């Protein structure tokens, strides 16, 4: 009972070091501190060298005492994996936070392990259609690959990845897992909401038909809880592609957030900072993780990622680090959203390995090789038109900017879970529509119609459904001067009858605010405690 | 030197006790003599053993909590945030000059907390929740903690209830749900604290009318900001009524920045009494990039390496776990909500700062003021263009969402035509009609200072606007217009609007019919 049983010898924040008299615990293992106002437990990150180990707590450690009795476990942190997790949500520990009791645990899996070998690796590129234009066309996304989406802080990356959720996730027969890694907490009941009313996540005894399982490690958390939770993720993600052998969607909110929490820890671990004050470790802790992401020759892993960039910065160390580590990046811009361009996707500085001739055919290749080129002609341009205007351009030229604003109006769309704010109704574009729509305005075929006939539409049928609405209505502006529904006697009662309708309410004036209220008293003193830990008022020197 | 050579050292190997008798016989009177040169022994008492920075290093407190409130013998209050093996640094909340080294540091026994409670309301206390307002002490209330975690996913809903901020251009374009964080973030001197004190304001107008459940009680947290700014604005709600249901709570510019670091945690758990209460809050945590700022300063000072802009690195943390606490909890939990403003000051326009990108990727929106809008009058200068609130969105007045949204349609059709039109000498006369709208609809939601518009007065005027009713105004007796409007019209139709909640036809009808007998002052 006392060896392998150690205390806390110092807290620095989230770094808690546990000497252990002892059999010190190994490196990664989990440590349970006795006598915590919540369950505490605490990762081994280092030893540090006098028989103490380093540890990492993944909850708050306010409320530690130095000679709290600590137990290692004797393991890592270990979640429950299965079908039974199906329709949950974890923490970064691995317990319920939905209040629908117990997990159904098939197994009880650690959240650490290596990546797949070599051997293991699948090399098979099949497409993932999206119902995106600028996604279909242009960085078109792997069946399992990993993808990235890069985003600025408001740009719109999580309204991609919940599109992405409402298009992909559905028509896709596996079990999907979201990883919410230092989000918001009301995203988190938004889809955890949105998912019960879907079916995707059922209540009660029909719990096993859940199609998605969600761990949340959100911005409240403490650092050692966002940078553990995305392993948490994984494992549940890893036991759908190891052991029960299918497809899985792993859709991890906020990548960069694992990244940021590491390097919150790192400066308190006594490690010399890297660039940008980062921790010096960046690319093999964010390699350690992305190489588990992956697809094996058992099962199937189809990650999507949002990745934020610190100060619309992609050149900062952490958003550069994880671009080695995708078959897709999407990269969205905040210049692109300004414009009003919604998803505000960078369409020349996002890129998929798969566009690629041989993988997705020549008449995909060329046309989406052809749209960069136009918009990148036109961004070769824009320093003379913001000077000289497009007077001064050849009328050869002035066709690449008439066709690049088609091209970049068209690349928008409305989506399907962002017409609770916009009103407009959201479009699912098919890729064979975006591929045929266009080779159209790239050949010349639309040139008759303006430019916002392309704006936030669906495809080319609609664009031409909206050129005539917006010249449908350049004549019709007016006539609503007589023959109402809003005369004198038709519908409508007296205005100081519908008064008497209103029912009255009562204001009880008092507020309500001392309604079950317990008033500690507060000392005129200052009270404190002496040497034998009894409430002593302060004493009068100074 | 290894460790299994020096706990050989603890079994006694000597067989040789010359003078381990000797000075055993001797150390007892050498001591005595030496007693008025020793300062007593400290174990569960602490002793300063150097102070500097702003932080000092204790000696001893053998069972301090982490993050607990320290009591030097001064008086003033510490918090205990890394307890080494020989030492234990505090944070000094208040100024270090008067502590020395030598002095004994006392042990509260309660991690770092504020008085929260009805008798907290009225008040003006600093950053740890002392009055300093000069009217006694805090009687009625109680201790809680200021580092509470936030509630989890299943202790939340969604915000459907409207929290008006009797702002024109806010309850219109980016209305504000109950339980929402909304930033507002400008340039210097943009009407930042203007937006946040008119909603302070309009909630004395509406708790007067509300029966008891749906009020909101405000807290003010000023961070850096100077006293008798504080002091001005502290009159201003005695004299408005709209003390009765604010706190204040104050960290000024001479404060210690370990007091402006906590001040927006201490007013955070004074305003969540009221959430964990089923009553509503509201929070203004005015200039959250001056927190940060003191924040970086004690980080700084206690040696962590610097960030991208010199910040801790954990300074995005130091705002979510304070903003995630605004939330809008469930009905298990007494329904009760946190409505947060924070307001982040930008450099120029820049938007893509630090601190600026990080309480974006935290807060639910954001109310952009713009210094180009502010300097040609248009007040409030809300960017509509970059304003978003989507939470509140759907969640808003159904007779304000009727009149709104060709607001927002008109006014983005307004920016197009004018980013079309950069000089005149083009004239289409179909854009000229959205220059004379859109110039129509700019001075319609521009109003003026510690004026709060109720919500069924505010969709009247939008809905003179959106529709016909002032295109005889040319466009400088607009605001000379809508209290043409406001006061000529009969103020039983602003009754049925606020009660029905919208704008029925048989309302449509006769306010259709109200605004066509209003004198227009543009004739
Ligand atoms: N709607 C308005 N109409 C007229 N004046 C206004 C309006 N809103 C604010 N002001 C005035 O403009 C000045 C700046 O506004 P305010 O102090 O609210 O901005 P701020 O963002 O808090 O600036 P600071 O960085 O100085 O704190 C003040 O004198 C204020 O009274
Ligand atoms: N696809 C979109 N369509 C319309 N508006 C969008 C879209 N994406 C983002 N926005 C707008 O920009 C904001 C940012 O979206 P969100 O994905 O939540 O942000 P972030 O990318 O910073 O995580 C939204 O609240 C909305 O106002
Ligand atoms: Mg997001
Ligand atoms: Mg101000």
């Amino acid at each position: 009972p006392a060896i392998d049983a150690g205390y806390v010898s110092q807290v620095i924040g989230p770094v808690v070091d546990v000497r252990f008299d002892g059999e010190l615990p190994s490196i990664l293992s989990s440590l349970e501190v006795e006598g915590h106002s919540v369950r505490l437990v605490l990762e081994v990150a280092q030893h540090m060298g006098d028989n103490t180990v380093r540890c990492i707590a993944m909850d708050s450690t306010d409320g530690l005492v130095r000679g709290q009795k600590v137990v290692d476990t004797g393991s890592p942190i270990k979640v429950p994996v299965g079908r039974g997790t199906l329709g949950r949500i974890m923490n970064v520990i691995g317990e319920p936070v939905d209040e629908q009791g117990p997990i159904d645990a098939a197994d009880i899996w650690s959240i650490h392990r290596e990546a797949p070998e070599f051997t293991e690796q699948s090399t098979e590129q099949e497409i993932l259609v999206t119902g995106i234009k600028v996604v279909d066309l242009l960085a078109p996304y792997q069946r399992g690959g990993k993808i990235g989406l890069f985003g600025g802080a408001g740009v719109g990356k999580t309204v991609l990845i919940m599109e992405l959720i409402n298009n992909v996730a559905k028509a896709h027969g596996g079990f999907s897992v979201f990883a919410g890694v230092g989000e918001r907490t009301r995203e988190g009941n938004d889809l955890y909401r949105e998912m019960i009313e879907s079916g995707v996540i059922k209540l009660g005894a029909e719990r096993g038909n859940s199609k998605c399982t969600l761990v949340y490690g959100q911005m409240n958390e403490p650092p050692g809880a966002r940078a553990r939770v995305a392993l948490t993720g994984l494992t549940v993600a890893e036991y759908f592609r190891d052991i029960e052998g299918q497809d899985v969607l792993l859709f991890v909110d906020n990548i960069f957030r694992f990244t940021q929490a590491n390097s919150e820890v790192s400066a308190l671990l006594g490690r010399i900072p890297s660039a940008v004050g980062y921790q010096p470790t960046l690319a093999t802790d964010l390699g350690g993780l992305q190489e588990r992401i992956t697809t094996t020759t058992k099962g199937s892993i189809t990650s999507v990622q949002a990745v934020y960039v610190p100060a619309d910065d992609l050149t900062d160390p952490a958003p550069a680090t994880t671009f080695a580590h995708l078959d897709a990046t999407t990269v969205l811009s905040r210049s692109i959203a300004e414009l009003g361009i919604y998803p505000a996707v960078d369409p020349l500085d996002s890129t998929s390995r798969m566009l690629n001739p041989n993988v997705i055919g020549a008449e995909h290749y060329n046309v989406a090789r052809g749209v960069q080129k136009v918009l990148q002609d036109y961004k070769n341009l824009q320093d003379i038109i913001a000077i000289l205007g497009m007077d001064e351009l050849s009328e050869e030229d002035k066709l690449t900017v008439a066709r690049a604003r088609k091209i970049q109006r068209f690349l928008s769309q409305p989506f399907q879970v962002a017409e609770v704010f916009t009103g407009t109704p959201g479009k699912y574009v098919d890729l064979a529509d975006t591929i045929s729509g266009f080779q159209g305005v790239l050949t010349g075929k639309y040139d008759d119609l303006p430019e916002m006939a392309f704006y936030m539409v669906g495809d080319i049928k609609e664009v031409k459904e909206k050129a005539d609405k917006m010249a449908k209505d350049i004549a019709s502006r007016k006539e609503a001067d007589n023959k109402k529904v809003s005369e004198e006697l038709k519908d409508i009662p007296s205005l100081d009858k519908l008064v008497s309708e209103i029912k009255e309410v009562v204001i009880e004036e008092d507020d309500g605010l001392e309604e079950d209220f317990k008033a500690e008293a507060l000392s005129s003193e200052t009270v404190v405690l002496n040497e034998e830990g009894k409430s002593v008022p302060l004493p009068k020197k100074n | 030197a290894d460790a299994k050579a020096l706990d050989e050292l603890r079994k006694p190997k000597f067989s040789s006790k010359y003078l381990i008798q000797h000075v055993s016989q001797k150390l007892i009177p050498a001591v005595k003599e030496w007693e008025k040169s020793y300062q007593p022994p400290v174990i569960h008492l602490g002793r300063v053993l150097s102070v500097g920075d702003g932080i000092a290093r204790v000696y001893g407190l053998k069972s301090v909590q982490a993050g607990e409130l320290v009591c030097f013998d001064s008086g003033v209050k510490g918090m205990a945030l890394n307890l080494q093996a020989d030492h234990v640094g505090v944070v000094v909340f208040g100024n270090d000059s008067v502590i020395h080294q030598g002095d004994l540091v006392y042990r509260t026994g309660q991690i770092v907390n504020v008085p929260i409670g009805p008798g907290t309301l009225g008040r003006v206390t600093d950053g740890l929740g002392q009055p300093i307002d000069g009217k006694g002490p805090l009687t009625n209330v109680r201790s809680s903690l200021v580092e509470v975690k936030a509630p989890g996913i299943i202790a939340r809903q969604s915000v459907r209830e409207p929290l008006f901020t009797g702002v024109k251009a806010v309850d219109a374009l980016v209305p504000i749900g109950r339980g929402q964080r909304e930033l507002i973030i400008g340039d210097r001197q943009t009407g930042k604290t203007a937006v946040a004190i008119d909603a302070i304001i309009h909630q004395k107008n509406c708790n007067e009318q509300v029966p008891k459940a749906q009020r909101v009680y405000c807290v003010y947290v000023a961070v850096g900001q100077k006293r008798s700014t504080v002091a001005q604005l502290v009159k201003l709600f005695t004299q408005t009524g709209a003390m009765r249901y604010t706190i204040m709570v104050s960290a000024t510019a001479s404060d210690a920045a370990p007091l402006q670091f906590l001040a927006p945690y201490s007013g955070c758990a004074m305003a969540e009494y009221f959430r964990d209460t089923g009553k509503h809050g509201l929070i203004i945590y005015d200039d959250l990039s001056k927190q940060s700022v003191a924040y970086r300063q004690m980080s700084l000072l206690l040696r962590r390496p610097p960030g991208r802009e010199a910040f801790p690195g954990d300074v995005f943390y130091l705002h979510s776990r304070l903003l995630e606490r605004a939330a809008k909890l469930s009905k298990e939990l007494g329904g009760g909500s946190l409505t947060a403003f924070p307001v982040i000051e930008t450099q120029a326009g820049d938007v893509s700062a630090y601190i600026a990108t990080n309480v974006i990727s935290i807060t639910d929106g954001q109310i952009f003021l713009e210094t180009e809008l502010f300097y040609k009058g248009i007040r409030p200068a809300l960017n509509v263009g970059l304003s978003v609130s989507r939470v509140g969105s759907a969640a808003q007045f159904p007779g304000m969402k009727q009149v709104a949204g060709t607001l927002k349609l008109e006014l983005a059709q307004y920016r197009e035509v004018a980013a079309f039109a950069q000089f005149g000498s083009d004239l289409d006369a179909a854009t000229q009609y959205v220059l004379e709208r859109g110039a129509r609809l700019t001075e319609m939601l521009k109003q003026k200072q510690f004026a709060p518009i109720p919500i069924e007065r505010q969709t009247v005027a939008v809905y003179a606007a959106t529709k016909g009713f002032l295109d005889k105004v040319r466009v400088q007796d607009i605001v000379a217009a809508e209290e043409a409007v406001i006061s000529q019209v009969n103020p039983a139709v602003f009754k049925i609007l606020k009660a029905n909640g919208k704008i029925t036809p048989a309302l449509d009808a006769h306010l259709k019919a109200e605004l066509r007998k209003v004198k227009l002052p543009g004739a």
